[PDB]
């Protein structure tokens, strides 16, 4: 919840949200984090459900973010893929 | 939870050498009203509609991800197929395992190239040795089995090591 890996995903969620919706949210902190591993024989993947606090025009607001992280292998080369799938307020 | 179809490989190796034979089979229910199968290669629908998809002699183009579907079974998860070209290849059915799963590895040589004094290595340390080329088995997988794997043997007097591949064991 308060680890570096969580924060990077939360900042990534905010950076991606601003990019697609052309917004200007400033990440502050993560307040809750739930993980759901979804591996297969050919991927180490996890779906992250994050609740974070960001400043919307100076005012702090809470948002729920859904981030998908996928690790696959080709021969012996690993590829990490991250994706923001949902970003909504509370 | 959806009733997902499943693609499985016969033989089970997802890493194969060029010219090997591979048959992809769709595990799914088939109704008499509609007994066809939808196959996908690299996310694109292909023409074959049979329950099995045959690859007589594999080429690098046959590599990629495969998915299948039937009337009664929903789109399967992808199965990965890697066609390699080289003297030696360490084979496996997948690279992600769960605790207690069996791990069956095979040191495969190019066509018509006998190989002996074979060793399976994990993170650089040997795990099992065979004078005659045999398969490596781990009936009960454990978190300590995770690591980089490769096999090396002798083509007569030539000592050869296969390309490495990373295996991961997850909680059960
Ligand atoms: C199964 O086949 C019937 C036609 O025989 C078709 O109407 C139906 O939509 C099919 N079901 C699915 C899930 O595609
Ligand atoms: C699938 O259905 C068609 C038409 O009903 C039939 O000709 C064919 O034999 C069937 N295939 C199998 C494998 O049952
Ligand atoms: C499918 O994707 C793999 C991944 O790179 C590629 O090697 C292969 O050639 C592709 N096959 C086709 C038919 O596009
Ligand atoms: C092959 O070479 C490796 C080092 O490259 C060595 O450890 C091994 O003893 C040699 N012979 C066999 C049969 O592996
Ligand atoms: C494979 O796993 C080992 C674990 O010992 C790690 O050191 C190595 O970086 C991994 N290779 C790749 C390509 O991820």
């Amino acid at each position: 919840e308060n680890s570096l890996e969580i924060e990077e995903l939360a900042r990534f969620a905010v950076d991606e949200h601003n990019k697609k919706e052309n917004a200007l949210l400033e990440f502050v902190r993560v307040v809750k984090a739930k993980e759901q591993a979804m591996n297969t024989g050919f991927t180490l993947a996890t779906m992250y459900y994050l609740t974070l606090e960001a400043k919307d025009g100076g005012k702090k607001k809470l948002y729920e973010a859904k981030v998908w992280v996928k690790n696959t292998q080709w021969h012996n080369a690993m590829t990490n893929f991250k994706e923001l799938q949902e970003f909504k307020p509370v | 939870d959806l009733p997902k179809a499943v693609v499985f490989l016969e033989p089970q190796w997802y890493r194969v050498l060029e010219k090997d034979s591979v048959t992809l089979k769709c595990q799914g229910a088939y109704s008499p009203e509609d007994n066809s199968t939808q196959w996908f290669h690299n996310e694109s629908l292909i023409s074959s509609q049979a329950s099995s998809y045959f690859i007589d002699a594999a080429t690098v183009d046959d590599s990629g991800e495969y998915r299948c579907q039937t009337n009664l079974s929903t789109l399967s998860d992808p199965v990965q197929l890697e066609v390699h070209i080289g003297w030696l290849l360490l084979q496996a059915p997948r690279w992600v395992f769960k605790e207690e799963d069996p791990i069956h590895l095979r040191c495969h040589s190019w066509k018509n190239t006998a190989l002996h004094k074979v060793t399976y290595l994990q993170n650089g340390k040997g795990r099992k040795y065979f004078h005659h080329n045999s398969d490596f088995y781990i009936p009960k997988a454990t978190l300590k089995d995770s690591g980089s794997y490769f096999c090396r043997g002798l083509f007569g007097s030539k000592n050869v090591s296969s390309e490495t591949v990373n295996i991961t064991i997850t909680q059960g």
